[PDB]
Order: structure tokens, then C-alpha cells, then sequence
């Protein structure tokens, strides 16, 4: 258990919470194991699933018993239970948003449908997600369901951007525009004009907060993205360039930034590593000094830099 | 920027004394024990475990614990987390970490724990926990850990499974917990221990994955298991553990990392709680003193990163993957 704050009422209500869980719990074993696959079950699950929804066996026992009554009772009161467990997923969701079980039962039970209504489960990941904007459970639940209801990639594109402007907590949202690029494109690395158009988007992000630390992370994935150096072309040779020196401003607003630091040693490597082997060593330093707990990992860094260099003296 | 602070006064030296006796003495009565029985099997995995770290297992209850996973074992061959509970591959894989600590393997059937992983994976070569068919890297995990551990590992469709978890990786370098869900370090660490087990460690970008596994670490020294996210205890293995699989573990600050660790224990009660000042549980006990002794303290015993069992365990049964450092 996760979150609990260390601190006779308190202590004896859930003394009686139990009882009832606990009677609850043996009652919805004895009529498993009789047979019994009925709404009793339902009702009484309904009651330990709402506070405990990872009692995975419990969800399984909610299953068989609609499995059941699917077989045995009619078309219209059949879809009379799937919309009362929509309703039922739905109240659980509010409560604990982050339970396996709960989204999983959800998937289970959208899958068997025809026919769903996509739309409106995609409009409720939506209201989840301006709860929530780094929920993975949600994340991950959406794109079931853009895959069930084919929507294409450029609709989750155009999602993510406004999602991405309207506030902070980005890291889920950048991730989901990583995985959307590729597939507008494809192939068996980005066509420059699309990584071009997300570098314009990303070096917003990050002057815009510069303690963002998802459009950083973002960024370096870009930089490595590409045609490579040194087929850069002029317009990509120049944004970079334009990129070095807006970073140097922002160290100069905020000098115990260090995201910016590495990005500054990051964009000297894409565009010309020998050139810059001063630059790159004195920002090495600054940066060690700014973000000490990182040092081994600056060194390492460094060290690779400086075999790639002499391996560059040497092709000459 | 989330974060803890930690307090001046908080433990800076480790009490396992007070932690073997709070694990001997866990499950004497009990709300939290009762609403938890659905994880029971894991539950007496992580305290068995690291009562062995600490040279304690003794002060548990052998005998009585091969009854329990026996009477678990259902006529699939899959083990449940308690009696009467459904089985699932995360207490399978629990249970056989438990037998692999007492040596006691043929207590359940073998066979049939074999045959019920082997039934789980799909045709994109991922793992199901169970019939109901939910997907996540966790039990590709657990399936190659629980067959590495009984020596069949050849039962199921390797290469299959080594293709599904590599298209969980993600332009970060780490992995989720199906193709396009987000880096998190649980996901991580199964993925990362996926592939020490099936021999695949080449296929990681180490320096890539290291970086972002070492921005886990905020300012207080605690680690968390995602960008802006608060610091818990159990990153001390989460991302830890991974870090030593790809041979990156020194880019940690090992002794701010330390400090916050001990700061989570309670001086009154033992064990250790997710962050300074909350509850105490087993399982935080567990991967705090796992997270110590990756870090090399010399009062536990040796931990497999992989496996989260003592080394001298894994020695034993001659399974020790090759790591990259
Ligand atoms: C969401 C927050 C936390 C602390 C959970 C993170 C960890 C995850 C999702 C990984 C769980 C791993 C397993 C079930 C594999 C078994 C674990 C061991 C053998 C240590
Ligand atoms: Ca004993
Ligand atoms: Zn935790």
C-alpha cells in the first residue's frame, strides 16, 4: 500500500466494515461453488469491488456470471446487464482510477459487444485524462479503443497538441506523439519537414516552462532522429544553430538549469563535434557543477564524446 | 520538483533487528492483512525473501508455508494468491520463488505449472496472467522468470516472446506495459529482467535507458518511477535492479540514495514505508533492503537483480544470467 499517512471510532468502524466484507466474501465462495452464477453474485460484488478493486477473483466471478445469464435470459435483458455494468465500471473508475482490474473488466466487456458505442468511450477517457493527464491506465485505454473504432492517427495527433498547450504534465501526451509520427509517415527516423515542424513545437514547450522536464526528453529523441550529421541540410543546420543560441539565453535567465546545459552539449554534437570540442568540455564542467548527482553519468558521457572525437581526427 | 524533504531527525542508521521482528511477527491478527488476501502468495514471497537477506528465514514457518502453495496449486497447474482465489501468473510466479528458496520445488507439480505458463502466450508472443486474457510485459516476465527457475525455459515460444517485449520499447529507451504505453520503471525492470533471462541485454540502448533511469533521482535522493512524479522506496529496486542489469547502477548517487532509504524506516514499529512518515508494509521492508544491498551493504546478503532472491539461492539452482555489467 502506497500513501498512508502514519497518525478508537476510526478503529471500530472498519472493524465493522470487515465483518460485512468478510460475510460478503464467504457468501459470493458459497454460491461459486454451488453453482449459483446469478445476480445475487452481482450484487453482492458490486459491494466489495467498489473499495477493494483488486480483488482480481472477484471480477472474474462477475464474469462468469454474465457469461451465464448471456446464455439463459433474453436478448433485451441481456443488454439491460451490460449497460447496468457499464454503469457499475463507470462508479468504480471514479473512485480508484488506477486499478488493472477495473479497466480490464472494461476492455472484457466492450470486446464481446456489438455493437459499441466507441465514441462515447473515447469521450470518457477524455474526461479521465483532464482529471488525470499522466493516468497510463487511461492512456492505455484509449488506445484500445482508437484501434477497436480505427480512428486514424491524425485525429490522436490533433488530441495531443491541444492536450499538450492547455497546461503542464505533458510526458504522457509527448510519448503519445512519438508513437503517432512514425505511423503518419511510416516506413520498413523522420522525413525532415515533419522533424522540423516538432522541434518548432517542442522549443516552444520548453521557453515556455523551462523546468518541463517531457519536452527536454522529447527534444533529445528529435536530435537523434534524423538524416544525421553531416548531411544536414541548410534549413536544418540553421534551426539548429537558432536552437544553440535561444539555449544560451535561457542559461543566462536560469543558470541552475541544467536541461538546457545538456541540450546545449547535445546540439554542438549535431552539428559539429570537432568544432566545438572546447565549447563542449567547458559546458561539461558548468553542468557537472549544476546537476552533481548526475556527475558519473556526465563523465561517462563525456568519455564517449571524446572516443568519437578521436575517431573523427582520425578518418582524416 | 516533487519532492520529499527529508527531516533532520529522520533514521540514518539500519535496524535490521527491528525488521526481521516486524516481518517474523506480520499477519498476528487485522484490516489491512484480511483486505489484502487476494496478493497473499506475493505477500509471504516478499517476507520470506527478505527475512533470507537477512540471514532470518529460519524465524519463519516452513512446513506450514508448503501446505499453503500446495492447496494453491489448481488442476491447471496455475497457482492463486490464496485458497479459494483464482490463479494467475503473478502468484505462480511467487509461489515458485518461495519453493526455489526452500528447496522444495517438488511440492507442486512441475508439469503442469510448465503446461499452464506454456498456454498463456499469444500468437504476437506476449503473456496473458491468466484466462481472462489481460496483457502486460509484467507476465512475460513472470512466465520466463517461473520457467528459468524450473529449468524450462524451451517450453515456450522464445523468440516470439523476445519480439513482443522489444516492441514495448519506447523513444526513451525503456519500456510499458504493452506496444505504445509509456515508459514506467516497473515495466522496466520486467523488460530489462525479461531480457537477462532470455539472453537479449544486446538489444538495449544501456546508455540511452541508463540516463533516464538515473533522472529518477530527485534532489531529496529518493528515486522516482516517471518524470514529476514523488519519490518511493521501492524504486530503490524497481530502478535500481535495472540499472545493474544494463551495468549503468554508478550512475546513482549511491550514498544520497542510501540516506533516503534509511529515512524511511519507522524506529518504533521496523519496516519501511514508501516515503519518510507514512505506513510501513512488507512489501516497501522487502525493496528497501533489496535496494540496500544492491547498493552493497554489508549486513544483507548479496540480492539477484533478476530474480529479487538472495544470489546464494540462484547459485544453487545454477541460474545466474549474464548481465551487461
Ligand atoms: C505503480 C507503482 C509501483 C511501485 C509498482 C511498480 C512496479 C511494477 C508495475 C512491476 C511489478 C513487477 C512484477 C509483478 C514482477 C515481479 C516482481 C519481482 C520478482 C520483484
Ligand atoms: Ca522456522
Ligand atoms: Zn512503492
Amino acid at each position: 500500500m502506497h500513501g498512508r499517512l502514519k497518525v478508537e471510532a476510526k478503529r471500530l468502524e472498519r472493524e465493522q466494515k470487515l465483518k460485512l466484507y468478510q460475510s460478503a466474501t464467504q457468501a459470493v465462495f458459497q454460491k461459486r461453488q454451488a453453482g449459483e452464477l446469478d445476480e445475487s453474485v452481482l450484487e453482492l460484488t458490486s459491494q466489495i469491488l467498489g473499495a477493494n478493486p483488486d480483488f482480481a477473483t472477484l471480477w472474474n466471478c462477475r464474469r462468469e456470471v454474465l457469461q451465464h445469464l448471456e446464455t439463459e435470459k433474453s436478448p433485451e435483458e441481456s443488454a439491460a446487464l451490460v449497460k447496468a455494468e457499464l454503469g457499475f465500471l463507470e462508479s468504480c473508475l471514479r473512485v480508484n482510477p488506477k486499478s488493472y482490474g477495473t479497466w480490464h473488466h472494461r476492455c472484457w466487456l466492450l470486446s464481446r459487444l456489438p455493437e459499441p458505442n466507441w465514441a462515447r468511450e473515447l469521450e470518457l477517457c477524455a474526461r479521465f485524462l483532464e482529471a488525470d493527464e499522466r493516468n497510463f491506465h487511461c492512456w492505455d485505454y484509449r488506445r484500445f479503443v482508437a484501434a477497436q473504432a480505427a480512428v486514424a492517427p491524425a485525429e490522436e495527433l490533433a488530441f495531443t497538441d491541444s492536450l499538450i498547450t492547455r497546461n503542464f504534465s505533458n510526458y504522457s501526451s509527448w510519448h503519445y506523439r512519438s508513437c503517432l509520427l512514425p505511423q503518419l509517415h511510416p516506413q520498413p527516423r523522420l522525413p525532415e519537414n515533419v522533424l522540423l515542424k516538432e522541434l518548432e513545437l517542442v522549443q516552444n514547450a520548453f521557453f515556455t516552462d523551462p523546468n518541463d522536464q517531457s519536452a527536454w526528453f522529447y527534444h533529445r529523441w528529435l536530435l537523434g532522429a534524423g538524416s544525421g550529421r553531416c548531411e544536414l541540410s541548410v534549413e536544418k543546420s540553421t534551426v539548429l544553430q537558432s536552437e544553440l543560441e535561444s539555449c544560451k539565453e535561457l542559461q543566462e535567465l536560469e543558470p541552475e538549469n541544467k536541461w538546457c546545459l545538456l541540450t546545449i552539449i547535445l546540439l554542438m554534437r549535431a552539428l559539429d563535434p570537432l568544432l566545438y570540442e572546447k565549447e563542449t568540455l567547458q559546458y561539461f564542467s558548468t553542468l557537472k557543477a549544476v546537476d552533481p548527482m548526475r556527475a558519473a553519468y556526465l563523465d561517462d558521457l563525456r568519455s564517449k564524446f571524446l572516443l568519437e572525437n578521436s575517431v573523427l581526427k582520425m578518418e582524416y | 520538483q516533487k519532492d520529499v524533504t527529508i527531516k533532520s531527525d529522520a533514521p540514518d542508521t539500519l535496524l535490521l533487528e527491528k525488521h526481521a521482528d516486524y516481518i517474523a511477527s506480520y499477519g498476528s491478527k487485522d484490516y489491512e492483512y484480511c483486505m489484502s488476501e487476494y496478493l497473499r502468495m506475493s505477500g509471504v514471497y516478499w517476507g520470506l525473501t527478505v527475512m533470507d537477506l537477512m540471514g532470518q528465514l529460519h524465524r519463519m514457518n516452513k512446513e506450514e508455508i508448503l501446505v499453503f502453495i500446495k492447496s494453491c496449486q489448481h488442476e491447471c497447474g496455475g497457482v492463486s494468491a490464496s485458497i479459494g482465489h483464482d490463479p494467475h501468473l503473478l502468484y505462480t510466479l511467487s509461489a515458485v520463488q518461495i519453493l526455489t528458496l526452500y528447496d522444495s520445488i517438488h511440492v507442486i507439480n512441475v508439469d503442469k505449472v510448465v503446461a499452464y505458463v506454456q498456454s498463456l502466450q499469444k500468437e504476437d508472443g506476449s503473456f496473458a496472467g491468466d484466462i481472462w486474457g489481460e496483457i502486460d510485459t509484467r507476465f512475460s516476465f513472470c512466465a520466463v522468470a517461473t520457467l528459468a527457475l524450473l529449468g524450462k525455459l524451451d517450453a515456450i515460444n522464445v523468440e516470439k516472446a523476445i519480439e513482443f517485449v522489444l516492441s514495448c520499447m519506447n523513444f526513451d529507451g525503456g519500456f510499458g506495459c504493452r506496444p505504445g504505453s509509456e515508459s514506467h520503471a516497473g515495466q522496466i525492470y520486467c523488460c530489462t529482467g525479461f531480457l537477462a533471462i532470455t539472453s537479449q541485454l544486446h538489444q538495449v540502448n544501456s546508455d540511452l535507458l541508463g540516463w533516464w533511469l538515473c533522472e529518477r533521482q530527485l534532489p531529496s535522493g529518493g528515486l522516482n518511477g516517471r518524470p514529476e512524479k514523488l519519490p518511493d522506496v521501492c524504486y530503490s529496486w524497481w530502478v535500481l535492479a535495472s540499472l545493474k542489469i544494463i551495468g549503468r547502477l554508478h550512475w546513482i548517487d549511491r550514498e544520497k540514495l542510501r540516506s533516503f532509504i534509511l529515512a524511511c524506516q519507522d524506529e518504533e514499529t521496523g519496516g519501511f514505508a514508501d516515503r519518510p512518515g507514512d505506513m510501513v508494509d512488507p512489501f516497501h521492508t522487502l525493496f528497501g533492503i533489496a535496494g540496500l544491498s544492491l547498493l552493497g551493504e554489508e549486513q544483507i546478503k548479496p540480492v539477484s537483480p533478476v530474480f529479487c532472491m538472495p544470489e546464494e539461492v540462484l547459485q544453487r539452482v545454477n541460474v545466474q544470467p549474464e548481465l551487461v555489467s
